[PDB]
């Protein structure tokens, strides 16, 4: 979706295309969910190894 | 950017090779 973004700022959104790009905020906060994904799985294989 | 994504899908593509080569080493087990 991000390469949705940039592609379709290259076209310059039919009359929409921003001086802004800058982008989330939540999506930036969407980022931390994955190393929450990953901090989650560290610690329940850390209980696996025993 | 759109040099760097469409190389994802080789990432991804060998992380479903990563449980189906261990699943059957369940099968192993």
């Amino acid at each position: 979706y991000t390469q949705v973004f940039q592609v379709t700022v290259s076209l310059g959104p039919e009359d929409w295309r921003p001086h802004s790009w800058d982008y989330g905020w939540s999506f930036c906060l969407a980022w931390g969910s994955f190393t929450c994904c990953m901090a989650a799985s560290v610690t329940t294989l850390n209980s696996y190894t025993k | 950017l759109s040099n760097v994504a469409g190389v994802f899908y080789i990432l991804v593509g060998g992380l479903g090779l990563a449980m189906l080569v261990a699943l059957i080493e369940f099968c192993y087990k």
